[PDB]
């Protein structure tokens, strides 16, 4: 294993090679690789070696290299928490997140939101409200996500995004539909009108999404024994609907959720527990 | 369980001697470095020798498959839709397997180590699945122009 | 899908500790899985039919587990002690023969866990039915004259 | 009357 | 470990049953085969059946004084000191020494106790000043 015997020092000397011009983009991703598997081994680097190779990396934005820029994006992602001042890439994330490689704009979108703090979250909201709404299913997925994580440093700001997610709720693209959703359901958690609203427009429309049927269901159940559980309820209706979903997945998720209501009565687990019962018979 | 789209409390890839090729946690279940490995451990010691592709291992469903050489675990809390962790199990052996040309093996695994830990980004951010498409991971990763 | 089979037998199995009555509708599925080909899921499958179960099939019931008791994993004897627990207090009349049944089992052999498991059991079953006592603590004296724990 | 005693004092002393 | 657990509860329960002299053998018998800390167990065990049961009381002072002649220290000293607390015959005594266990707060007696050694005043300790448990 090439990999086997690295040494922390070693590799770190190494990464001073980035500092010379011209770059050697193979050997800068190769060294770049090295060091991202010391941290996946669990190499403990210090803080200011950590900020030393992340400076020296920072060096390798002259290369328009696309791989060497994607190792850059992921180094970016997995020096945040341990280097210093990491908050010297955001001029050149957010570049790279508004210019027109798509391959570049939603891992360099994941990596300024990694990077990006709640103080400067707002100089960057009008480009992750761009990004929210792209075409792209990458870009949108990406900003969808990011905008999830950075939930929980700066809730208020993001959630002047729901439009934005919103609109991406309605995307064909599987993952997008199924983010957005995500999204609005964690924005919306704590406003219980508002999700009873959410359950009610995508129960009307459908979604295409079996992860977003999955986290429905969830969200339905959760809803559903919140309310003194009215079996009555369209809640339960649209979960019961689920079980005849094309999906393995979503007809399995909306089995678990039937299975676990309060007070359910033996004729309205009868179907849960058939659905169980061929699952049972699967290969 | 309350509705969230964090599915995934952790990824695991271990060799055939229980070692730690690649580990990624994505929850505080297990903070120190020294509690992931007992874990990966104790993981290791009751899956090697069994056939199944699930278990339950320290209150967590724990999907699994075996190769050659490697041992692909997808962790998730007990309360968590087994089928769900199993997509994210079959995205990432399924991806892993058409970039390595069907060689999932150690040797080939490690002289391909950005291509792994790029394909776990597309396949899981923060504990969200983001993608379960095999093919989307691989034309997401496949960046060699 | 196994695992699957596995996860709703095991949630089933919990529920049938509560709610044994909601459980009894799916005593038909689960008396399929009780010639599964994997023993934890026909364990499961058996611990809950007899949580679920009427009186009369606890014979017929427990004479199939000492078959299985020799090819399941100590954890699941474990659950399989946890079951008979659970009779003892549902069907009081039938200690006698369930402290009989965990008391030949005190005498196989078993690790420390297992024992632990039914030596519980067997004084849940005298705290709760004074007319076991003096059976049972005549059980757990012979018990304690080879007790390597 | 002819008994098998399985008990951990007789496998620790088997063993040992 | 579940030798002295069952000695324990034979000893608390045992006597409380219809005929108590039926298990007295079984406890006895652990005082001749067995290891030190099972035969403590045992004598600890007859000395509860003979403050519960006066019919019992002189067939457990002659069996305490068999286990007076044990080579352990600890079974040595706690049949002696059962022996000797028995044979006053005053049920004040044996329900304070041999039925009933402390009453008191473990960490509430630890808390008063550490305060106590820090500032250590002319008047002794006294136990009622700790919380109930």
């Amino acid at each position: 294993n090439p990999l086997q015997h690295l040494e922390k020092s070693a590799v770190l000397q190494e990464a001073r090679v980035f500092n010379e011009t011209p770059i050697n983009p193979r050997k800068c991703a190769h060294i770049l690789t090295k060091i991202l598997y010391l941290i996946n081994q669990g190499e403990h680097l210090g803080t200011t070696e950590a900020t030393e190779a992340f400076f020296a990396m920072t060096k390798l934005f002259q290369s328009n290299d696309p791989t060497l820029r994607r190792m850059c994006y992921l180094t970016i992602k997995e020096m945040s928490c341990i280097a210093e001042d990491v908050i010297i890439v955001t001029s050149s994330l957010t570049k790279d997140m508004t210019g027109k490689e798509d391959n570049y704009r939603g891992p360099a979108v994941r990596a300024l939101c990694q990077i990006t703090d709640s103080t400067m979250l707002q100089a960057v909201e009008r480009y992750m409200k761009q990004a929210i709404v792209d075409k792209v299913p990458s870009v949108s997925s990406s900003a969808l996500v990011s905008s999830l994580h950075l939930l929980k440093c700066s809730f208020d700001v993001v959630k002047r995004w729901v439009n934005e997610a919103q609109e991406a709720a309605s995307s064909d693209n599987i993952m997008v539909q199924y983010h957005a959703l995500g999204l609005l359901y964690h924005v919306r958690k704590n406003d219980r009108l508002a999700v009873s609203k959410m359950i009610s427009k995508f129960t009307r429309h459908g979604l295409k999404s079996p992860f977003a049927y999955c986290m429905m269901i969830r969200v339905a159940s959760k809803q559903l024994e919140e309310e003194d559980g009215s079996r009555d309820s369209p809640l339960f209706d649209f979960i019961e609907s689920c079980l005849r979903n094309k999906h393995e997945m979503v007809v399995y998720e909306a089995a678990s959720a039937i299975v676990n209501l309060p007070g359910c009565s033996a004729k309205e687990l009868a179907p849960a527990v058939s659905v169980l019962q061929l699952f049972c018979s699967s290969p | 369980l309350e509705p969230s789209l964090y599915t995934v409390k952790a990824i695991l890839i271990l060799d055939n001697d229980g070692d730690r090729l690649f580990a990624k946690y994505y929850d505080d279940t297990y903070p120190s470095v020294k509690e992931q490995k007992a874990f990966e451990k104790n993981i290791f010691n009751k899956t090697h020798r069994t056939d199944s592709e699930i278990a339950l291992l320290e209150g967590l469903t724990v999907v699994y498959k075996s190769s050659i050489d490697l041992y692909f675990y997808v962790i998730g809390s007990s309360y968590e839709n087994e089928l769900m962790l199993m997509a994210v199990l079959n995205c990432l052996f399924d991806s892993l397997s058409q970039m390595l040309r069907k060689n999932v093996e150690k040797r080939a695994l490690l002289e391909n180590m950005e291509g792994l830990f790029l394909a776990v980004d597309e396949i899981v951010d923060g504990g969200v699945i983001l993608e379960s498409d095999p093919q989307q991971v691989v034309h997401r990763v496949a960046l060699r122009g | 899908k196994a695992a699957l089979r596995y996860a709703a037998v095991r949630t089933l199995n919990k529920v049938a500790m509560k709610h044994p009555s909601a459980v009894t509708a799916c005593n038909l599925d689960l008396e399929n899985l009780v010639t599964d080909s994997n023993r934890s899921i026909a364990t499961l499958a058996i611990t809950t039919l007899l949580k679920t179960g009427s009186e009369s099939s606890i014979d017929r019931l427990m004479k199939q587990i000492s078959s299985f008791m020799s090819e399941i994993s100590d954890e699941f004897k474990v659950v399989v002690v946890q079951a008979i627990s659970a009779l003892c207090q549902k069907y009081p009349r039938k200690h006698a023969v369930l402290m009989n049944f965990l008391f030949t089992m005190l005498r196989e052999e078993g690790g420390f866990e297992y024992k632990r498991a039914i030596v519980d059991c067997i004084i849940s079953i005298i705290e709760e039915n004074s007319e076991s006592k003096e059976t049972g603590l005549s059980h757990l004296c012979e018990f304690i004259e080879d007790c390597e724990f | 009357g002819l008994v098998q005693r399985r008990t951990e004092a007789s496998r620790n002393a088997a063993d040992k | 470990v579940l030798a002295t657990r069952i000695l324990h509860l034979l000893g608390q329960e045992g006597p409380k049953t219809n005929n108590p002299s039926k298990y007295i053998r079984f406890i006895y018998n652990r005082v001749v085969l067995e290891h030190e800390e099972v035969r403590a167990g045992a004598v600890s065990a007859l000395a509860k059946f003979g403050a519960q049961n006066e019919e019992m009381l002189p067939s457990i002072l002659v069996l305490l004084k068999r286990c007076v002649m044990d080579d352990d220290n600890e079974v040595r000293d706690r049949a002696t000191f059962y022996l000797n607390v028995l044979e006053q015959k005053q049920k004040a005594l044996n329900a304070g020494y041999i039925l009933n266990g402390l009453t008191v707060s473990i960490p509430g007696l630890e808390k008063a106790l550490q305060q106590y050694t820090l500032e250590p005043s002319e008047k002794p300790f006294d136990l009622k000043s700790v919380p109930l448990a």
